[PDB]
């Protein structure tokens, strides 16, 4: 049973989504048969009488868990074992339970979180709930680390006291509600010196291994409740097992033969397809400034740099792009000359109209133009506002892969909703290697219907969803069809360049009806579906074909001279030569090249010195 | 409402809010779109 | 203290070392004092009444152990650990005690390894021991690994009855040898069912570390007794702590602060001199094929490769001349364009001469050629016979750096004892990374003494033997001494060209007295006191300089024609200038070329175009 | 004593010998000399 239901968890913090009825239903669909949070979980705005039952499902929240402003009487968390903390509020805390109460001074009351065991990194914050009930007793310094304990700030001002105490069977309180069943369970203060970690009792028989993290079941790694660091798909592990083992009897590196590749937190037989596989063995998504990627036998990788790097373009919330939220007029400059944006990519209609909030200046519509140079995005690209002027995507005509390594909601790597383009004009992509594609929304803009991006996609179980876009017959019968001599596998728009493949041939980056075989302007020849110009060194046949190939090597006849296999324009006179002897050659009947004589410096005219006179 | 400095704060059309109780201010995005101020649309649950 | 006595052991497998007294003082001389054993340990042919007390501080054998044929009555083994069986006796044990016994039914009688608790590979075997006491009754599956226990073949056969009985205290009457204390300490089949290796007891709470060997006190990894693969200085880890760690948010590789070098069984700090380090954080020998070593701030390291590999060159003991003891007249061609062996040179004399047992032909003398070619050693470099007719090292006048990564004996790292040279001629070696040097036995071999070795030297520590050469009294009286015209730095031989050193000027490689600047020899300047000739066309003179220089731009005359700063034999006719302007020079009376008027490309005679004749 | 085959098997003027009771062959190195088949020099301890 390796899978457990995941979800995303909100990253809202305090905004309430529209109505307290309109809230709880997002958070509803959000939280619901949801097993690990990779995010953070936040409740916020929940009023009274509120069916708040589906949290009896989450078991391990990977960030924070933040309880703000609720007024439901009973918060069901009878699951939550593990709150590591990979991202704090209020740059210290993990969980948090701040002002809980309705307008009579009543609120949250009870919290029955009984089997919350640790929590890794972070804080706990405690204040203004005036109808919290038992939660006042518990022993906080069996859960937070002692290295955070320094910053917990707790604050109990229960003055109503209207709730019964705790059954004895329980450690001196320490008791998460009514009953016995819902005490405390401690497991890091009662053992003795020789746990290194946690335990299930007090005899030094009963500590549990270094990795486990809540607590444990059995002495051995493979019986932890929840992993600390890692996961071999068994037992939690520390480290993934190394791709090559030492020998300390030969000095030598050996393979080994149960190594796996490092994956986030997951130690996996072989990396995705679109991620950096580095030499340790592990799966990354952009490798160190001294390395630049490379394609090799269909995996990705990168080795070292060649003398100087290049220009490694961070993309919006990575690095320097944290507090960035659009590609605002501030760091538009930044992306002056990069073809790789190692990152997302965000267009926000609120980069057009001018952040005040943030001091940034309105962005020049023609501003977008120096995107027109990137080829790759290693992330997502999310589109929401394009200048009303255009009509296409002008600034990523040259877009050509999508690695969908990060992803927007978690799940889509393309997102075009709400436009006001005609068409998309993406006419260069050719993969999106991860993640599904939105196409939404636009008020006019067809040709999307017709691509089949069952080819793009490169991996199995991607999806599309493509609604509400100009009608199929109300722009079909406007002529804004795919144009004619394009494979009916779609197009990107009505001009023959943007049909990706083409019915016939192809002259370059546009589509055509035959290549110009026997007649036209320019002599070609077919490979591929693509026609080539013959050297023009060949002479126009206005019979059969002219050239089979790109070099005057081809050349059915060559229009002036011929000096041996090639076709030239006029033998070769003053080409360097072995032993820095220089040539010169003559055209005599056939027009055929022949060297001319040792004597003659000056060249030659004719055969010998019977050729070259003064 | 909020004061003058926190004025175009939300950005989709959300009206900000000032919780006197935790002392801060936060937003009330409309229907459909989600985030810290209002800056992302939802794609999971509509177009 | 800290650090254990090592030796380096024998594996001469069932050889007698000369006399019966003989070859005891070589098993004395070997093991004395030692307390780590980096290899095997034979203890064959030892007669009664030679008292082998000396044996009672090896605590570790990192091999296999071998005691046969021995009629000593008592071989105190009473400290010996673990046997790591790094190489096995007769391909499958590593603990072999063999026909022990005298003519007259009488041997070997006690073998008290009452501490020995481990074998961590490789069976035992029992044999033919009609003396043995107290040894029928161990428990085998507590010491040999569960894995190896098919192999075992002990067979005991002690009619004699004269054994004794040992004190009940004992875990089921299973002595090492009659006592109270010799009772065998069961650390492994008496386990509680949590322990995954060692327990120092009974009760759950007593289970030892993964990492413990042979046994623990306490239930940590600074707590064992003898470790089991690496050992970080104060604890023992199963790999050297990695250099650069994962990060499960990030997806990105960090820095570890407390990242370790894996170099043979222990964690280093840094990497020896001398020691290939992979980018893994590993002292290797030689790295991979796909690489290719090369040096890179001071440190060797090694780069992927260009592409196909070059020349790939094995030493003797390694690769596919596992077993081969000498350059054969059969393995001579593999080292036919080498440069570099990765590996170690044996020259024995069984080579000139051809053995019948393995079927190899005698070698030919002049076909060591072959070595010419060698510029430098990884390992080390014994000589051991050599063709009488040559005087000196002949086939290594290009050797250049010997690395001493693998040593002769564990010790030395160059090695020419008995031959009939008269002079090394070693004369392009700059460099012994590391081990000694051993030039003793040459019977007649001057200018040994001369050179100062501790410049070759690049490590500190490295000592030099030579003695009983010909004597320095016989060199100076028949006049075996180096050229005069060197410097007291020190010289290969006779010849000017066999010294470390020039105490004028250096004509390339030889020693001279004065670069001629005067007369002789197309003229030449100093520069780091070489001497470099004239261009071709400088004109020599009984006068001062004739050029400083290499480029015709320093001739301060030439007997030919000039062209301003630089002298040609005839000035250019038809050289490429800018714009495809060839230079049209001529004669002058000022012996300085001028440009013609080009309009008669035909070469000028004189000024202007009247010049070139009809 | 050691059969036609094992002859030339001890290389430094070591004589052969045979090992009734391990049925294996083995050597009687001169003072000096060390290996499996005296084939190396004691070069630690004489010249």
């Amino acid at each position: 049973l390796e899978e457990k239901k995941v979800c995303q968890g909100t990253s809202n913090k305090l905004t309430q989504l529209g109505t307290f009825e309109d809230h709880f239903l997002s958070l509803q669909r959000m939280f619901n048969n949801c097993e690990v949070v990779l995010g953070n979980l936040e409740i916020t705005y929940v009023q009274r009488n509120y069916d708040l039952s589906f949290l009896k499902t989450i078991q391990e929240v990977a960030g924070y868990v933040l309880i703000a402003l609720n007024t439901v009487e009973r918060i069901p968390l009878e699951n939550l074992q593990i709150i590591r903390g990979n991202m704090y509020y209020e740059n210290s805390y993990a969980l948090a339970v701040l002002s809980n109460y309705d307008a009579n001074k009543t609120g949250l009351k009870e919290l029955p979180m009984r089997n919350l065991q640790e929590i890794l990194h972070g804080a706990v914050r405690f204040s203004n709930n005036p109808a919290l009930c038992n939660v006042e007793s518990i022993q906080w310094r069996d859960i937070v680390s002692s290295d955070f304990l320094s910053n917990m700030s707790m604050d109990f001002q229960n003055h109503l006291g209207s709730c019964q105490k705790c059954d004895p069977s329980c450690p001196n309180g320490s008791c998460w509600g009514a009953g016995e069943e819902n005490c405390q369970k401690l497991t890091k203060i009662i053992c003795a010196q020789q746990c290194s970690g946690r335990c299930r009792g007090k005899s030094p028989s009963d500590c549990c291994h270094n990795q486990c993290a809540a607590g444990c079941t059995g002495p051995r790694e493979s019986d932890c409740l929840v992993c600390r660091k890692f996961r071999n798909e068994a037992t939690c592990k520390d480290t993934c097992p190394p791709l090559m083992l030492y020998n300390p009897t030969t000095y030598q590196m050996d393979v080994n033969p149960e190594g796996k590749y490092s994956f986030g937190a997951t130690c996996v037989k072989k990396c995705p397809r679109n991620y950096v596989v580095t030499d340790h063995g592990s799966c990354v998504r952009a490798c160190g400034a001294d390395s630049y990627e490379m394609e090799e036998d269909g995996v990705r990788k990168c080795k070292k740099c060649e003398g100087p790097c290049r220009k490694v373009c961070n993309g919006i919330g990575i690095g320097e792009f944290k507090d960035s939220l659009s590609i605002n007029a501030t760091n538009i400059k930044h992306f002056k000359n990069c073809t790789s944006i190692s990152g997302d990519l965000h267009i926000l209609p609120v980069a057009f109209r001018g952040d005040s909030f943030t001091h940034t200046p309105p962005l020049d519509p023609q501003e977008l133009d120096i995107l027109k140079t990137v080829k790759e995005i290693t992330g997502f690209l999310l589109i929401q506002a394009w200048p009303e002027n255009r009509t296409d995507l002008h600034a990523f005509e040259n877009l050509e892969i999508i690695r969908g390594r990060t992803k927007q909601h978690g799940q889509f790597s393309l997102a075009v909703v709400s436009l006001n383009i005609t068409s998309l004009g993406l006419r260069s992509l050719k993969e999106i290697s991860d993640g599904d594609v939105i196409i939404s929304g636009n008020k006019n803009l067809c040709y999307a219907n017709t691509i089949n991006w069952k080819k793009l996609f490169g991996t199995s179980g991607q999806k599309t969803k493509i609604i509400s876009n100009r009608g199929e017959n109300s722009c079909k019968a406007t002529g804004q069809v795919c144009h004619a001599l394009c494979s009916p596998e779609g197009c990107w728009g009505p001009e023959p360049r943007d049909c990706v493949s083409c019915r016939n041939v192809s002259r370059g980056r546009e589509c055509v009806d035959k290549c110009n075989l026997l007649e036209g302007e320019p002599r070609e020849f077919v490979e591929n579906s693509e026609c080539i110009q013959c050297h023009p060194e060949c002479l126009p046949q206005a019979m059969n074909i002219t050239c089979t190939g790109r070099g005057p090597d081809n050349c059915i006849q060559c229009a002036h001279y011929i000096d041996g296999p090639h076709c030239v324009k006029t033998c070769p006179a003053g080409v360097m030569g072995e032993n820095n002897t220089l040539v010169w050659k003559y055209a005599d009947a056939g027009h055929v090249c022949h060297l001319c004589h040792p004597n003659c410096t000056y060249g030659c005219t004719g055969p010998g010195l019977e050729g070259c006179p003064t | 409402e909020c004061p003058l400095s926190h004025d175009g704060y939300c950005l989709h059309d959300g009206v900000c809010m000032y919780i006197e109780a935790l002392d801060k201010y936060a937003c009330n995005c409309v229907v459909g779109y989600i985030g810290e101020r209002c800056q992302y649309r939802d794609l999971k649950w509509w177009e």
